[PDB]
Formats: structure tokens, C-alpha cells, sequence
């Protein structure tokens, strides 16, 4: 309880103190086509490695929860 | 009979105490690994909010 | 040339595995004798009046660490190497009759480390060979030994490990406070800096080498590790490591801080006098023989500190002679006490008795014991008197009271050695506990050779001194 | 774009599939090879792009400089050494070997990717790829309750550590406008604020979990006892390699070195690691737990390489991290070889091994002494370079603590050699009194033991390598 | 052994020990009174014990 309250107070002070850069320009409405552009231009390594992540997770979970 | 006794008690002992202490400091500090994962997460959370203070 | 002295024991150690037993013992003898003979040949070609390094070898090894493989032998260093190789030959000759494959390996590795550490003109390389000496002696104390091996061995280990620390802590420091690369000695390593720091470095070197030498309050591993060690282990350990420590102290702490040594001399003389008196008075009270001999080792090593506390050209020839004399005498005494403990089966001073009568009671190891005990004390005709008198004559022009205290310490040494000889050689044999086994001919050869060398170097002492006469001049007169 | 730096990873990736499909068809397979061959090909693929090209970036999302190649080869070699040990170990257990090597190779791929990654998203993805496979490997032997409790404990600690690291990453993305890149964040925020300090500490909380810096250490003593021993061998060499690689690539390049409060934080963690991991290791009864606390201590040693970063502390850190591979793979191979034969037990059961099996003793004592820092051996020069790189910078106290802890470590490292050699036929343990009398295990043991004894004096060839790797760290 | 202390402190004063250099030295000597008092007391105590004199006389009995 005390560590949670202290960490929350610390984070709240950090959030209320730092001067974020608001950059007042309206966002984009077509937010899915942009995510589609970032999967294969910028975030290609993570998009490709998430497949192997899912495969290894499936393998290991079937092995751990198997019945024998 | 004094000197030998001194050597057998004060000098030798003074050289052994260190060792003995270093044994105790290990025998009664293993209990910091309490075996409770929630305690480990408490120590990880005490790491933060303290280095953040220092 | 020195590379041979360092590599041949290493080769024998690496060759002790994968070798058949008969060949195991024969080849150990061969390697030890070869290294020894090479040492003697080097000693003959050591042509003197040089005042510089000889047999030097320089190879660049580990540039990002300094650590150039840079050997080189001087007048202070070569007699110690010959001593180490002689003791190694003897220890291999009277090796253990159990697990005798990991013995010759470790003994040869220990000799390699000693010979390297002596003939190394590189600080970090010296420390390499020092901490190389650290562990195999732990293994020797641990496998072969007495009831209380483990404790004893552990003690030695740590008091040597800590030693390394201090030495290393005082090399790195004094290797960087002078912004010098290439830690190798007799080189860019030039102190030339402000006081209050030379003091700290000198104290670090004193406490790192005085703990192995050993000095007065840092000695508390010596009685435990000499008594719980078999006789070859005791001989090798005593000679080799004690001389390594003393050599380190003399060489480094006198060739690097001659301004701080001249200021700490006043305290080191009193510390050495207290050490001699302390060793003697603590030996007088002991009722086990090996303990008396260990405190003998402490007392005889404090003479080197008293000698070095005075910068006299004479008091350093005397220091080297005392190192050699203590090596020979401690080897003889440990060998004789090991023989006695083996044949009699007990080592106390209240059940040993009458070991000097002809037929039933061990008389040529007792005669040698009386001759080694009187050599240890100050008795002319033997080596100990020559060494101690050189030290005394060199140390009286300086502080005269610590020299007088050292003379009193020699008297007390005579006291407790007479105690041991009376309760060991004189008296009558107990006629239920007698029937000691016989002593075979090639089992009292090492004692009978050490005795001949001791009685020779005491009546014709030039052959003890003619090697370190100009080197000591180069050491102190600089 | 410039997918050449990936022909080292994709090779291993292909193996992950091929050593998997073969387990789908065959189920009694020889996949231990063509997995050693896969890692060998992945390592041999680094020679063409170690010196021939300059430093290249995938899309800003990955970099293939010499430091990246160093850490990638390090993790691949750790996996190669672990595959050898785990053949007769998990086969002796009633479990499969292909479904284990796929997980091990995926953990390897994650560790190799996290080395050269320089973007928030990809860093997170590589770290989590490592962590999930680590959990799965820890809980592999699902018959033993210790393995299951260790996997649960490790998962609950690692997932919380990853949540903290992710909070730090989100803060770091928000402070510097956008810029998920690492080098584009240093250019954006170049001033200490409260947000930057909080992000720094929250990243440290997830780094120190990987590199086992106390107080983020309390899982290794409970995971090393639980996990299968070859998993522990890969976990003490490869996981620390990935953690230190990520720490160098993150702290130096992302957190603007103007905010070098992490040097203070890591001084604290290194002092605490040296003090704890060596004092508590001194009172242990099992070999795996002793090696866990030893590993904490050695991480504390390494953490005085990049806490005084001076292009010689980085080289000292990398050299010790390279030697640590040979030391620990060889110290775990002998532990596996002993627990396989009859023992399956703790330190007290080692008493009297010199009579029955001398090769295992000569192989384990060498590695324990190397870990202790005994002259000529791989560990002595590693520690001497660590300590001189610490004096040459100004950290007297850190090095003077490292030396005392090195003595404390010599004590409990030689306490095992005690049992292995001292005993006479009456003091053999009950596990040696009936000691009986697997080729890859021996051919890995011999190799790591001959490497830990020769990479100390033949150290000059692998000092130029470390130096050309260190040339890439910013300062 | 106290004779050794005496013979040890007669060298800086006489530069030799030959019973003739000592004779010449003692002929023309003007050094401190207590110093020669002490060194000659040591030179006495040597033969004092060697010749079985009080108090070092029980050894003869
Ligand atoms: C203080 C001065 C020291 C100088 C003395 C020099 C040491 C003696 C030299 C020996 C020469 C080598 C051969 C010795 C072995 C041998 O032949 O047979 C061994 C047998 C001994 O008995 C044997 O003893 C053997 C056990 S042991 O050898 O005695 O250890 C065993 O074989 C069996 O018991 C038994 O027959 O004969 C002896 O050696 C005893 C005679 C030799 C010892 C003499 C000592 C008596 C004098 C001591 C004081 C001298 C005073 C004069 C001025 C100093
Ligand atoms: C100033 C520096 C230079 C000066 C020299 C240094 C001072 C030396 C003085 C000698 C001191 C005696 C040593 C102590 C012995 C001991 O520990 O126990 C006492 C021993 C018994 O020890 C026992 O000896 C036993 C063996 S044995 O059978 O006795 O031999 C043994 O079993 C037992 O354990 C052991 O306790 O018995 C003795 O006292 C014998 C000693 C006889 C010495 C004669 C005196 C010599 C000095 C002349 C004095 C002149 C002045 C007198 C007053 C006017
Ligand atoms: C200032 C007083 C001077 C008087 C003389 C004292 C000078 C002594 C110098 C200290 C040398 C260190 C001695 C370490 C003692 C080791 C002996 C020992 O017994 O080892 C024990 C354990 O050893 C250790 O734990 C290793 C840790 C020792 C570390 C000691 C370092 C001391 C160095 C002091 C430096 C302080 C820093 C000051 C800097 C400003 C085991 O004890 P035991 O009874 O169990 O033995 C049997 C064995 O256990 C069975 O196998």
C-alpha cells in the first residue's frame, strides 16, 4: 500500500511538472491505413518477429499444459 | 607463557573473527531470499522510488 | 635461459597426468635435477662486479595490461632461485608415498611459480607468479598433512590471498600515479612524487609482504600451516614462500620508496626487534616441536626486516645471507623433525626422550638435530652466525638499541632450542614404547647433504656472500 | 532495406522451423545436429560482415556495427554450448528434445536481435521474445514441482519487470515528442528533468532484472535451483550477454550521456552485488544455488566496466563477458555430467571424486579456479583487466571492494575443490561409493576447459577483437 | 652473548679488534666515560660467566 501510494504520488508529480509538447494540429482520422503503412516500412522487424513469438508461445504453452 | 597464550588468543582470534563474521554475514543474509515472489516484487519496487529519490 | 627454469617444471607438471607410475617418479626426479643443475650453471656464469641485470629476456605480451614478459636476474635474486631449485629437488626426492601423481605436478608448478616470481622485472608479472604460488600450496597443505589440515590450509590461503590484494592494490596504484605504461620494473616506473602518498603505498607493500615474510603480528598463519603440513610441504612452503615475501619486500619497498623507507626505518627497527623477541618467547612456551621450529622461522625472518631497516651496504649483504641461511636451516630442521615424527610416531616434548643412544634410539638424526638447532641459534662455525653477525655489524651504526634487542632474541633462540634438544635427544628411552623402525640409507641423505652445506658455508663463508656484494651496493647506495 | 545484417538471424530462424517440422514428422530425431550446424552457420555468417562493410542500419530499427556482431556471436556461442549439454539431459527425462531446441533457438534469436536493436518497439519485442522463451525453458520439466514453482516465480517477476520497462519506454516516447528511435531521442531531450530521471530508473529496473543486479536479483537463486541445468547454463551466459548488450546500446546511445546518473545508480548496484552475491554464496549447500549467487557476484564485477566508461572499461567489460562464457559453460558442463552419472545432488556429495572420475575433477576445478581469478587461466586476466580499467579511471573504492570480494569468492570456489580431491576411500560420499563406469557432452566439456585455460595467456588475439568492438560505443 | 654486545660496540670506537689496534686505541682514547664503562662491563660479563664467577657460577656446581 505505501509503495503504491508513493509511486503514484511520484508519477503524478512528474506528470504535472514536465512541459509536454502538445503540437496543436488535428490528428488523422484514417488511423488504420497508417498502422498498415508502419507494419511494412518502419516496424518490419517487430511485425516479422511477432510471428515467431506467437509460434514459440504456442509451442511452449501446449507443452506445459499438455496431459501425459 | 603469556606471549604464546596471547598469540593463541588475541592475535589468532583477531585474524579469525573477520572470517567468522563473513560466515555469519552470509548465513543470516541468505534469508533475504525469502522464497515469496511477492516479496521479490516488493524489493524490486523498493529499488525504484528510492533511486528515484537519490 | 630463465625461460627454461620457468618452463621445465611447468612441462613436468603438465606431463604428470598421462604418464605411467614408474615413469612418473623417475621423470619427476629427472626434471627437478635438471632444473637444479641449470640453476648451478647459471650461478657459475653469473660473473660478478656487474651492478646490472643479467640473463635478461624481454617479450611484449599483453600491451593493454602492461604485462611484458620481462625476466632478468640480479645478485639479490639468483641465490634465492638456486635455493628454491635445491629445495625442490630435495622435496621431490623425499616425496609422498600416496597420491604421488598430483604431488610431483603441484611441486613442479610451485617451483615454476617461485623461480618466475624471483626472476621477473615486471610488476604485474611478479604478481601473476605470486598468486600462482597461492593455490598449489593450499592443495599441498590440504591433501597431505595432519589432523587439522582443513582449518590450517584455509588460514594460509586467505592470509596469502589478502596478501596478493595489498600487493596488487599497491602496484596498480603506483602504476598509475606515475602515468607510466608497461608495468615492467627497472623502467618508466619512477616514483618521484609527493609524500603522504608514498607512505600509503609503502605501508601497503609492507602489509602485503610482511604478511607472507612473515612479520610480527601478521604471522598468525605460520604456526598453523607449518605444523599441519607434511615435511616436504613444510620445507618447500617455508623456504619458497618466505623467501618470495622477503625478496618482494626488499626489492620493491626499497627500490621504489627510498625516501619513505628512510622515515619508516625508526619504526621498522623496533618492529623487527619486537618480532625477534616475540618469536623467541612464543617458541619457549610451545610443547610441540614443529611449533618451536615455526616460531624459529618467524624469529629468523624478523632479522631480514631489522637488516633492511638500516640502509647499510653491509646490512643488506647480511640480509640476503640471512635469507639463504634461514632457508637451509629451516629445511634441515623440518626434515629432521619429520623423520622423528615418522619413526617415533609422536611430536610432543614430554613423551619424546633419549633419542641419542646408538642402538635402540635414532642417533644420527638426533646428532644432526643438535647441529641444526645450534646453527639456528647464533653459534659460530655454521651459517646462522655468519648471517646474523653481518646483520648486527651492519645495523649498529644506525639505531643501536634494536640491535641489542636482536642479540637478546638470539639468546632466547638458544634457550628454546636447548629445551627441545634436552627433551628430545637427551634422557632415557621408555622401555615399552621403544622399538623404533630403522632409518634407511637413502632417507637421511637430504639431511646429511644439508648438514654438509651448512657446516661448509659457516667456516668458508665467502661462497655465501660473493654473489650479492655489488647488487646490495646498487640497492642501498643509490 | 539492407537485410544483409539479418542473414545471421534468419539462418537460426530457419533452423527453428526445420528442427520443428522434423519433430512433427519423425518424433525420434537427430535435431541436436543441424542445430549445432545452424548456429555454426549463423556465426560463420558474421565473418563477411564483421570487417568488410561499415556500420549499417536496417531501417533505423536495427544496427549491425562491430559491438552488435560481438554480442550476437556471444549469444550464439552460448546457445551452441547449451545445445551440447542438454542432449542426454532432457532425453534422460521423459520429455521431447525438438520442442525444447525450438524454444532454445527462439530465445537465442531474441537475444541476438536485442543486441543490435535501436528502437523502442523492436527493443521491447526482442526483450519479450527472450523472456517468454526463458519462462518456457525454466518450466520445461513439468514433472518436478521445483521446476514449476521456479517457472511461476520467474514469470511473475519478469512480467512485472517488463511492465516497468514498458512504462519507462512509453515515458521516453512521450518526453521526446515522437521518435521511437533511440538516437533520435538523445537529440530531442538533452536536459535533466523529472520525467527523464523517472524513465531512466524505470529502464534500469528492467535491465538489472536481466543482468541480475541486486536488489533485482532475488529470482536467480530460486530459478537456478528449479530450471533444468542446461537452461541455467544458457541463462547465466546468454541472458547476461543480452542484458549487458541492451544496457550499453540503451543507456549510452538513448539516455543522453549528459544524464550520467546511471553511473551513480550502477555504482550502487555494483557495490551491492559484489557485497551480497559473494557473501551469501559463501553459505550454500547445492552447486546450482552456489553458482546462482556466484553469477550475481560476477555481474557485479562486470558492472564496474561500464560504470567508469573510458574506452578501456568497456573493453574490460567485454573481455570479461567473453571469458565468463568459457568459465560458466565449463562449470555447468561438469555439474551436468556429475548429476547425470549418479549424484543428482549437492556439494556435499562431491566428496571423493578424485578417485572415481579424475577427468571431471580436472575439468571442474579448472573452471572454478578461473571463476575465482587464479593465475594463468581465463579468469585471472579478465579480473586484472577489470580492476585496472577501474583504477585507471579513478574508482578506487569499487576496485578495492572487488578485490576483497574476489578473496571471499576464492574461499567458496576452492571449498568445492576441497571435496573433489581431499578424500581418502573412507570419506567418499554415498554418491561416489557407487559411482558408475554423451559424447557431445564430453566434447563440449573438453573444449570449454581447454578454452578457459588458454584464453588467458593467448589473450592478445581476442584483445584486438574487443577493441574494434569497443570503438563503436559512443562517449 | 653480552660479550657479543661488547665486541659489537668496540668496532665504531676502535675500528678493529686485534688486541693490538685495541691496545693503541686504549693508549690514546678520550671518548665518553659511561660508554666505555658499559662496553667494558660487557667485556667483563663475558669471561665472568665463562670462568664460573658470581652470579654465573651454578653451572660449575
Ligand atoms: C653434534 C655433532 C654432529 C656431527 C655428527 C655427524 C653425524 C654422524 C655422521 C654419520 C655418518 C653417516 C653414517 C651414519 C649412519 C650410520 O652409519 O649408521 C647409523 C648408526 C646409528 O644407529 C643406527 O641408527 C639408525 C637410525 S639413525 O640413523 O640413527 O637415524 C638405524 O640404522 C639403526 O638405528 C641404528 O643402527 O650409526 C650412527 O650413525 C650413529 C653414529 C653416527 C652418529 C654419531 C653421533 C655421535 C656424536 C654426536 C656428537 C658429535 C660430537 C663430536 C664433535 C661434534
Ligand atoms: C639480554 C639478551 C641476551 C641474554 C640472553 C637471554 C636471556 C636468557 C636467560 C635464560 C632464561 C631461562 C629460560 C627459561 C627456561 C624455561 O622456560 O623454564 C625453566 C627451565 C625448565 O624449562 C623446561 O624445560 C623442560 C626441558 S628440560 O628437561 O628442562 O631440559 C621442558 O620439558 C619444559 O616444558 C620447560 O618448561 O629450567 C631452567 O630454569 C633452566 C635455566 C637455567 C639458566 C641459567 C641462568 C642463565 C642466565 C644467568 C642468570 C644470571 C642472573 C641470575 C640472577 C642473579
Ligand atoms: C588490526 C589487528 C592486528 C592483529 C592481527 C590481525 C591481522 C590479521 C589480518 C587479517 C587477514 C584476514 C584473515 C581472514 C581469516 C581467515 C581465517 C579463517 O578461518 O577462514 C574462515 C572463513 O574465511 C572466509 O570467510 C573468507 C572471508 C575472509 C575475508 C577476510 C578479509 C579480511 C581483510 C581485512 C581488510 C579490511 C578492509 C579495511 C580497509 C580500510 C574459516 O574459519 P573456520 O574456523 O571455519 O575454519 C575452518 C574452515 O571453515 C573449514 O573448511
Amino acid at each position: 500500500a505505501v509503495v503504491s501510494l508513493g509511486v503514484f504520488a511520484l508519477l503524478t508529480k512528474m506528470i504535472l511538472q514536465t512541459p509536454w509538447q502538445l503540437s496543436s494540429v488535428p490528428p488523422t482520422p484514417d488511423s488504420i491505413t497508417t498502422i498498415g503503412q508502419h507494419f511494412f516500412s518502419d516496424f518490419l522487424l517487430p511485425f516479422e518477429l511477432a510471428s515467431v513469438l506467437l509460434l514459440m508461445a504456442l509451442i511452449g504453452a501446449v507443452v506445459l499444459a499438455r496431459r501425459e | 607463557r603469556i606471549t604464546a597464550w596471547f598469540d593463541r588468543t588475541f592475535v589468532d582470534g583477531t585474524g579469525n573473527a573477520f572470517g567468522v563474521v563473513t560466515l555469519l554475514g552470509g548465513d543470516r543474509l541468505k534469508y533475504s531470499t525469502t522464497g515469496q515472489s511477492q516479496a521479490y516484487i516488493l524489493t524490486i519496487l523498493m529499488g525504484i522510488a528510492i533511486l528515484v529519490i537519490a | 635461459m630463465l625461460t627454461l627454469l620457468i618452463v621445465l617444471p611447468v612441462i613436468g607438471a603438465l606431463l604428470m597426468p598421462l604418464l605411467p607410475e614408474r615413469v612418473l617418479r623417475s621423470v619427476a626426479l629427472v626434471i627437478a635435477g635438471l632444473t637444479f643443475a641449470l640453476s648451478l650453471w647459471m650461478l657459475t656464469q653469473f660473473d660478478v662486479h656487474q651492478s646490472a641485470l643479467q640473463f635478461t629476456e624481454f617479450v611484449p605480451w599483453l600491451l593493454p595490461l602492461g604485462l611484458n614478459y620481462s625476466l632478468g636476474v640480479d645478485g639479490l635474486s639468483l641465490p634465492l632461485i638456486v635455493l628454491g631449485t635445491f629445495l625442490t629437488l630435495g622435496v621431490v626426492f623425499t616425496g609422498e608415498k600416496t597420491g604421488q601423481r598430483l604431488f610431483y605436478a603441484l611441486v613442479l608448478l610451485a617451483n615454476a611459480g617461485i623461480t618466475g616470481a624471483l626472476a621477473a622485472q615486471n610488476l604485474l608479472l611478479f604478481f601473476l607468479f605470486y598468486e600462482l604460488e597461492l593455490v598449489p600450496f593450499y592443495l599441498l597443505i590440504l591433501i597431505w598433512g595432519g589432523q587439522r589440515r582443513e582449518q590450517a590450509a584455509v588460514k594460509f590461503l586467505i592470509y596469502t590471498a589478502v596478501s596478493g590484494i595489498l600487493v596488487l592494490a599497491a602496484f596498480l596504484a603506483m602504476g598509475w600515479l606515475t602515468h607510466a605504461p608497461s608495468f615492467d620494473s627497472a623502467d618508466i616506473q619512477i616514483a618521484g612524487l609527493a609524500p603522504t602518498t608514498q607512505g600509503i603505498l609503502l605501508l601497503l607493500l609492507i602489509l602485503g609482504f610482511g604478511i607472507k615474510m612473515p612479520l610480527v603480528p601478521l604471522h598468525s598463519w605460520l604456526p598453523d600451516a607449518y605444523v599441519e603440513a607434511s615435511t616436504p610441504t613444510a620445507i618447500l612452503l617455508g623456504g619458497a614462500l618466505a623467501k618470495l615475501g622477503a625478496y618482494g619486500l626488499v626489492r620493491f619497498a626499497l627500490g621504489y620508496f627510498p625516501e619513505a623507507w628512510a622515515q619508516f626505518s625508526g619504526l621498522l627497527a623496533i618492529v623487527a626487534a619486537v618480532g625477534i623477541a616475540y618469536g623467541a618467547l612464543a617458541a619457549i612456551a610451545q610443547k610441540d616441536i614443529k611449533r618451536m621450529v615455526a616460531y624459529s622461522s618467524i624469529g629468523h625472518m624478523s632479522y631480514v626486516l631489522l637488516a633492511a631497516a638500516a640502509h647499510t651496504h653491509l646490512s643488506m649483504v647480511g640480509a640476503i645471507a640471512q635469507m639463504i641461511s634461514h632457508g637451509l636451516i629451516l629445511a634441515l630442521l623440518f626434515y629432521l623433525v619429520g623423520v622423528i615424527e615418522t619413526k617415533v610416531g609422536t611430536r610432543e616434548l614430554n613423551v619424546l626422550n633419549g633419542l641419542l643412544n646408538p642402538l635402540r634410539g635414532l642417533p644420527t638424526t638426533s646428532a644432526l638435530l643438535i647441529l641444526g638447532g645450534m646453527a639456528s641459534a647464533g653459534i659460530p662455525g655454521l651459517v646462522g652466525f655468519v648471517a646474523e653477525f653481518l646483520i648486527f655489524q651492519g645495523s649498529y651504526g644506525m639505531f643501536p638499541l634494536p640491535t641489542l634487542v636482536a642479540v637478546v632474541g638470539t639468546g632466547l633462540t638458544a634457550v628454546y632450542f636447548v629445551i627441545m634438544i634436552n627433551r628430545t635427544c637427551f634422557g632415557r628411552l621408555d622401555n615399552r614404547t621403544a622399538y623404533y623402525p630403522r632409518v634407511v640409507w637413502s632417507e637421511k641423505m637430504p639431511a646429511l647433504v644439508l648438514t654438509l652445506l651448512i657446516v661448509f658455508l659457516g667456516v668458508q663463508p665467502t661462497w655465501l656472500v660473493r654473489w650479492s656484494e655489488t647488487t646490495s651496493a646498487q640497492i642501498v647506495a643509490a | 532495406g539492407t537485410i544483409l545484417p539479418e542473414t545471421i538471424l534468419i539462418v537460426t530462424l530457419l533452423v527453428v522451423l526445420l528442427a520443428d517440422l522434423i519433430q512433427g514428422r519423425q518424433a525420434d530425431r537427430w535435431t541436436p545436429y543441424f542445430a549445432i550446424v545452424g548456429l555454426g552457420g549463423a556465426i560463420a555468417t558474421m565473418i563477411p560482415l564483421w570487417t568488410q562493410p561499415a556500420t549499417i542500419s536496417f531501417f533505423g530499427s536495427f544496427i549491425s556495427d562491430h559491438l552488435s556482431l560481438f554480442f550476437r556471436g556471444l549469444i550464439a556461442l552460448s546457445a551452441l554450448g547449451t545445445i551440447l549439454m542438454s542432449i542426454r539431459y532432457v532425453e534422460q527425462t521423459g520429455s521431447s528434445l525438438g520442442e525444447f531446441m525450438t524454444i532454445l533457438l527462439t530465445a537465442t534469436v531474441g537475444g541476438m536481435f536485442i543486441a543490435g536493436a535501436q528502437e523502442l518497439v523492436f527493443i521491447f519485442v526482442a526483450l519479450e521474445t527472450l523472456s517468454i522463451a526463458s519462462y518456457l525453458l525454466t518450466g520445461y520439466t513439468k514433472r518436478d514441482s521445483r521446476s514449476n514453482e521456479a517457472a511461476l516465480k520467474y514469470l511473475l517477476i519478469g512480467a512485472a519487470s517488463s511492465a516497468i520497462f514498458l512504462y519507462g519506454s512509453s515515458l521516453l516516447y512521450g518526453l521526446s515528442g515522437g521518435h521511437t528511435q533511440l538516437p533520435a531521442i538523445a537529440q530531442a531531450l538533452s536536459s535533466e528533468s523529472l520525467g527523464l530521471v523517472v524513465a531512466l530508473v524505470f529502464v534500469i529496473a528492467g535491465i538489472s532484472f536481466k543482468i541480475s543486479a541486486v536488489p533485482f536479483h532475488q529470482w536467480t537463486p530460486d530459478v537456478y535451483e528449479g530450471a533444468p541445468t542446461p537452461v541455467v547454463a544458457f541463462l547465466s551466459v546468454g541472458s547476461k550477454a543480452a542484458g549487458f548488450a541492451l544496457a550499453i546500446r540503451f543507456l549510452t546511445l538513448a539516455f543522453p550521456s549528459v544524464t550520467d546518473q546511471w553511473q551513480l545508480i550502477f555504482t550502487v548496484l555494483a557495490i551491492l552485488s559484489m557485497i551480497l552475491g559473494n557473501v551469501v554464496a559463501l553459505a550454500q549447500t547445492s552447486m546450482k544455488r552456489m553458482l546462482a549467487y556466484s553469477s550475481i557476484g560476477q555481474a557485479g564485477f562486470v558492472m564496474i566496466g561500464f560504470v567508469v566508461g573510458t574506452e578501456a572499461g568497456y573493453a574490460s567489460m567485454l573481455f570479461y563477458l567473453l571469458v565468463y562464457l568459457f568459465m560458466n559453460l565449463g562449470a555447468f558442463t561438469c555439474v551436468i555430467l556429475f548429476s547425470l552419472r549418479t549424484g543428482t545432488d549437492q556439494i556435499s556429495e562431491y566428496a571423493g571424486l578424485y578417485q572415481k572420475d579424475p577427468l571431471l575433477t580436472l575439468g571442474l576445478s579448472l573452471c572454478l579456479l578461473s571463476l575465482g581469478g587464479i593465475p594463468p587461466l581465463a579468469g585471472f586476466f579478465g579480473k586484472i583487466y577489470l580492476f585496472w580499467a577501474g583504477w585507471q579511471a579513478g574508482a578506487y573504492g569499487l576496485v578495492l571492494l572487488g578485490l576483497l570480494t574476489s578473496v571471499i569468492s576464492i574461499y567458496y570456489y576452492i571449498r568445492v575443490v576441497k571435496m573433489m580431491v581431499v578424500k581418502e576411500p573412507q570419506e567418499m560420499s554415498e554418491a561416489v561409493r557407487n559411482y558408475p563406469e554423451l559424447r557431445p557432452l564430453q566434447v563440449g566439456l573438453v573444449m570449454t576447459v581447454i578454452a578457459t585455460s588458454l584464453a588467458g595467456i593467448l589473450a592478445n588475439p581476442l584483445f584486438n577483437l574487443v577493441n574494434t568492438a569497443v570503438w563503436d560505443v559512443p562517449q | 652473548l653480552v660479550l657479543l654486545m661488547g665486541v659489537l660496540a668496540i668496532y665504531p670506537l676502535a675500528g678493529s679488534w686485534n688486541y693490538d689496534d685495541l691496545a693503541a686505541w686504549a693508549a690514546t682514547a678520550q671518548v665518553n666515560s659511561t660508554l666505555i664503562t658499559l662496553i667494558c662491563l660487557a667485556l667483563i660479563a663475558g669471561p665472568m660467566g665463562k670462568c664460573a664467577q658470581f652470579p654465573l657460577h651454578l653451572w660449575l656446581d
